[PDB]
């Protein structure tokens, strides 16, 4: 019983951290346009 | 039940490290 529990939480944990990382990513890229036209 | 449990965790240990060396990538550009 609670082994299926924890595995659904690190379920909700793994969502919560690819939401956050590809909001990193989405961060990255718009420091790296930035970055590109300053640059330029 | 066991093995996934422990292979969620890890996978989840490390796209949780992707995410801190993300952050320090925004932060540095």
């Amino acid at each position: 019983k609670g082994q299926q529990e924890l595995n659904l939480q690190i379920g909700t944990e793994l969502n919560g951290v690819n939401a956050e990382i590809r909001k990193e990513t989405e961060i990255q890229e718009s420091l790296e346009g930035k970055n590109k036209k300053f640059d330029y | 039940i066991k093995i996934e449990i422990k292979s969620n965790k890890d996978a989840l240990e490390e796209r949780k490290r992707i995410l801190k060396e993300a952050k320090e990538e925004n932060k540095r550009i």
